[PDB]
RNA sequence: CUAAGAAAUUCACGGCGGGCUUGAUGUCCGCGUCUACCUGGUUCACUGCCGUGUAGGCAG
């Protein structure tokens, strides 16, 4: 939960066939669960060896398309699906409809380890970066080394430990390979202080994402109103409201040797910012929590002004 | 502003990477103190001493032409000054030329 | 031990989604700028050519519904006029671990399984089922209706491990067909590699180029995709193509589907080659499902006996089974 | 809720006695005026009460497929909640609601 | 027996776009860098000529419909001023293997209708048909309106296997007619060239450039596209032209629908003209469906008694069904 | 240990036939852009040569 040792990038992770609508509300860039779950998969399977330990992500989503199209010019959008194959009888399936996107990220990191303690520098992070490469993070295969693989090489920058000054221009040493992206950070205070704020109509919590994907005008008795960035709603975490169970009471689990919640879904928003508006990289890291006394299974950017 | 002098920064992020021939050709002139945030490839016709044409690391004009973006952005009147925003207009004009000086202080190197 | 019912596999050799690219013959081995051929738009006047009703006939009807047809704006994707050759190139990849599932509840029923996929890869290699899945790279299948008249197809794959190639190999794609199988001298080495990387080490990664000379100017075809239907009668039908960085592209799952034409153990007959190693295996191409519940045959059955009843099949239809491993799936009821 | 109910007419003569009274309230326990608003004896209404109690039948315990997308979720430091979320439907038709009364109709006219 | 509820076939004959360009004749020989005829556009006025059922013709309508504009704009090619021809050159490649289909439910259906094309060919082989293709090459029927009134038509076909040329043909497209089906010597070798391209010996790829002298600065007629004639801001596009790579171009289908101009089997004439083979063998231009299925001569009643109900279709017709299936199309229910 | 695990969208098509867009018109008046300066960059770690291999007296 703290500012790492060293940060760790990964400039041009281009993913393919992702999961586009991740949650039953939006359809645009997956979740941000998918990948605190795709680095602790990656510490799961390198940093029980390697002894390191990664709690948050940094998304900058440099270029995404969504295999989306217009049907007859209306206000709206479809889907473009995939064949499933034949049923047992051999008419047709059971067609079902889901979102598949192929999108483009560069995930920075943060390290508790020994990566320049008892480990060599450049060995650690080629070693990671050729290991990521064979596992999936949003229900889509990565795709590989290709002429991308040509800037794809990288330092691990450490931040903890190093002159103030260059602390300054490690960090903006790492910001000069990430400029056409636009990273995505939480707006909790914002969702906290806009919905106490507007609270002048009615106290509804639901309805704040409700009403900002949206042009809000309360116009002349034209002049569109002050938009403060790219409000839209992202999914922020898993309210799990059914008690806990165990692998015996409800069968049908992954593993029979951990326990099983049925969850549902929660709604923040998160702003879209140029890597250049931030305090620190290190102030933007979507760490994860878990609060068993509550429902509230949350991950969380903390302290990102 | 800030967040516009990022968005022109994204911009030579995005002009960063879709230029395979970056040289001297015909209309490069202005691009020839132009290209310092939108450094070309290294070309070959270089000799020893190839960092005053096509290695210049000098990005100070870019401060003239950030200095020339907010002259034109909006006509600074002669009398729009006497709050303490107007000539406070000027001193975010040179928050922004700082900015623009601190990121292009490594452009073209 | 009894079945894990909730059950579930990875893909291995999973392929991405090929671009494609056209230019001229014998100017093909500097096949790195060669102009994407986008998706174009064109539009098209029907008729009535449909298998109409056997007594809804109506000799005045027709031709009152003749002079006024339906109206498609239908895609294509054509060749450049100087254009003679058509690149194809993916990137493909193995993820290891074969046997290993990644979901299933019982201990019991995975630790079966454990030494069986233990003692298959222990009893034999994979190398049936690397030279099966080398005749789906070596000859051009997965450029799928490219390959019919075109007068010179071949691939060109070359592994890499750095970023360069490691060992490349060319191929003459139709010398061997769509319908044999049969083993060669520039091919037992990449079925060692396809063997040795498959298993449970790591990871491999192998760059596909296929060059279809398909003709000139000629028509390509990318997959299109499904779509709902529109609200209206004018631009209805629309044949919408797929495209990655505004360029025609086959999709992965019938790049992938095209390497997984492996079994010709299906108990039919040996007479349309190999299909698509499926879970109760079926054909799009050919309508009803082969290897129905009521023969032996399929999956569930096979997998069963050579886990929990310990029955093991006989090794020609066995390969099957680790086909459709490597497939993968989701399985249980 | 689907569910599996078929019969919509045994569903639908049921549903007006609770829009303005509480006949909405007697659908769970204490039928003292659901069985004295029946005729009959207290087999009948008892009937129509295991028929009223079994509409929301609760028993703590579900089951669950192997489809249901059961995720893992990480403890701090600790051990693994799996998780299957699913899809409110009422709550996704609250937003069609809202939508729908935004979308066309009175404020898009 | 029963028949296919989904059945498909191929194309077999597969030409490219047409893409045109104009320039001077007897330096036709050199036209390897002619320009492109590019689609302008030109601003028209309408009138009123048009009927009307006096329902509103009042003494001020007209006069005032006069007055009240509807100018719009059109889209139109002309050629360049000091140039007189037009330079149409397409590709036409034919796959092969005619009788095969591509997806078909019954595996009982699918054996007796090989076996149906085969005992037709082996019967007698493709070269009646394949003359009737040819003369549809030869005379130069692809120039759909930019044939007529042109002064001399001619076309030349070259051969290509590889960059090569293997055999050149001059035709003369005004001196045979669109009339007379007539052999040739070295028609027939053009024939026999399709004859063994649609057999399945020897790929073909054929180009074929149309020469068309029309006079200096006239108006040529490449494809349309749908018009959307929408909600105007006082006059709008109504005709568009097809367009690729800065060039005019003629559609695939159209250059496909008149080579395919075979049939003068149909119950109704035989002298007046060819038309197009299609089921329900109908003209968009002429408004009917020659071969009504009230009549046994279409092909849905054909196909289907003769291949289940195993009746010959009277050998002077039964190659309709075999071109018909060299069209390919969707059959069944 | 990721709303994870998994997948062939297929087949063929005539857009097409017609046209009067004319008629007129004043872009007006005035102006201080000045002061400053070494390219002896390498405008190719360069120029013709005893032995077709650097081994040298060159306008270098």
């Amino acid at each position: 939960v703290t500012d790492p040792e060293a940060l760790l990038l990964l400039p041009r992770l281009s993913i393919q066939n992702a999961n586009a609508i991740s949650s039953p509300l939006t359809w645009g860039f997956p979740s941000p669960g998918a990948f605190t779950g795709f680095v602790h998969a990656l510490q799961r399977r390198v940093g029980i060896s390697l002894d390191i330990e990664l709690d948050g992500v940094g998304i900058v989503c440099h270029r995404f398309e969504a295999q989306i199209s217009q049907p007859a010019g209306k206000r709206t959008k479809v889907f473009n699906l995939t064949r499933n194959p034949l049923n047992r009888d051999g008419s047709t399936a059971a067609i079902v409809e889901e979102g598949r996107a192929h999108l483009e990220v560069s995930l920075l990191l943060g390290v508790h380890g020994d990566g320049l303690d008892d480990h060599p520098a450049q060995e650690i992070a080629r070693q990671v970066q050729e290991q990521a490469g064979a596992m999936r993070l949003a229900g889509g295969s990565i795709l590989p080394w290709c002429n991308e693989r040509f800037p794809a090489p990288n330092a691990e920058l450490l931040m903890l430990g190093g002159s103030d000054e260059q602390r300054r221009k490690n960090q903006r040493r790492l910001t000069r390979r990430l400029l056409p992206g636009f990273a995505l950070v939480s707006r909790e205070a914002l969702l906290q202080q806009h919905l106490e704020t507007l609270r002048t109509t009615l106290p509804e919590a639901t309805t704040l994402d409700a009403l900002l994907d949206l042009c809000r005008i309360n116009f002349e008795p034209w002049q569109v109103r002050d938009k403060p960035g790219w409000l839209v709603p992202i999914p922020a975490g898993y309210n799990a409201l059914s008690p806990l169970y165990l692998p015996g009471e409800v069968r049908n689990a992954r593993d029979r040797e951990t326990p099983l919640r049925f969850v549902e879904n929660l709604f923040g928003l998160g702003e879209w910012l140029s890597p250049h508006r931030v305090a620190a990289l290190s102030d933007l890291l979507w760490y994860h929590h878990a609060e068993p006394d509550k429902g509230l299974y949350r991950w969380s950017t903390p302290r990102f002004v | 502003v800030a967040q516009i002098c990022d968005e022109a920064l994204q911009y030579a992020a995005r002009l960063r990477e879709l230029e395979p021939g970056w040289s001297a050709t015909p209309g490069c002139q202005l691009h020839d103190a132009e290209q310092l945030w939108l450094d070309p490839l290294r070309a070959q016709t270089d000799e020893t001493f190839l960092q005053r044409r096509l290695r210049g690391d000098w990005p100070a004009e870019v401060g003239n032409r950030f200095a020339n973006w907010l002259n034109r952005a909006v006509s600074s009147d002669s009398q729009i000054l006497g709050s303490p925003e107007a000539a406070q207009w000027s001193q975010e004009l040179s928050k922004e030329l700082t900015m623009f000086k601190e990121i292009l202080e490594d452009e073209r190197d | 031990l009894s079945t894990a019912s909730v059950l579930a596999f990875e893909r291995k050799l999973d392929p991405s989604d090929a671009l494609m690219s056209a230019g001229a013959w014998a100017q093909r081995d500097a096949s790195q700028e060669w102009p994407a051929v986008t998706v174009r738009e064109k539009s098209v006047r029907g008729t009535i050519s449909n298998r109409l009703k056997t007594k809804d006939r109506d000799p005045a009807k027709l031709d009152a519904s003749i002079q006024s047809p339906n109206l498609q704006t239908v895609d294509v994707a054509n060749l450049p006029s100087d254009a003679d050759t058509l690149k194809v190139r993916f990137t493909l990849r193995v993820l290891g671990g074969a046997g290993t599932p990644s979901a299933c509840n019982d201990a019991a029923y995975r630790d079966k399984l454990l030494q069986t996929v233990a003692t298959y890869v222990n009893d034999q290699g994979f190398a049936e089922l690397a030279r099966r899945y080398a005749h789906n790279l070596a000859n051009a299948r997965f450029l799928w209706r490219n390959r019919v008249g075109a007068e010179a197809v071949e691939v060109r794959i070359n592994h890499i491990r750095q970023g360069e190639v490691a060992r490349a190999w060319r191929f003459d794609a139709l010398a061997i067909g769509l319908r044999d199988f049969k083993a060669d001298a520039e091919l037992d080495a990449l079925a060692e590699l396809i063997a040795s990387g498959l298993s449970g080490s790591g990871h491999v990664l192998l760059e596909v180029v296929a060059f279809a000379r398909i003709g000139d100017g000629q028509e390509v075809f990318p997959s299109q995709e499904l779509i709902l239907d529109k609200g209206d009668k004018k631009g209805q039908k629309s044949k919408t193509l797929y495209s990655v960085r505004d360029a025609a592209a086959i999709h992965s799952q019938k790049i992938g589907n095209a390497l997984r034409t492996i079994d010709t153990w299906y108990p039919d007959e040996d007479g349309l080659g190999p299909i698509a190693v499926e879970p109760y295996g079926s054909v799009t191409s050919q309508g009803k499902a082969y290897r129905q519940p009521k023969q032996k045959l399929d999956f569930y059955t096979l997998l069963d006996n050579w886990v929990l009843r310990d029955e093991a099949p006989a090794v020609e239809q066995q390969h099957y089974v680790i086909a459709n491993l490597i497939r993968g799936g989701v399985f249980g009821e | 809720v689907v569910g599996n109910a078929a019969a919509l007419d045994v569903f639908k003569f049921l549903s007006l006695q609770y829009q303005g009274k509480n006949l909405l309230n007697w659908l769970t326990e204490d039928s003292a005026e659901a069985l004295q608003a029946l005729s009959d004896n207290a087999e009948q209404a008892r009937e129509w009460r295991q028929a009223f109690i079994g509409i929301t039948t609760v028993k703590g315990a579900p089951a669950s497929h192997s489809l249901a997308k059961q995720l893992y979720f990480p403890l701090p430091g600790s051990g693994y909640h799996l998780l299957a979320p699913l899809f409110p439907t009422s709550l996704v038709h609250h937003v069609h609601a809202l939508l729908r009364e935004a979308r066309f109709g009175d404020a898009a006219k």
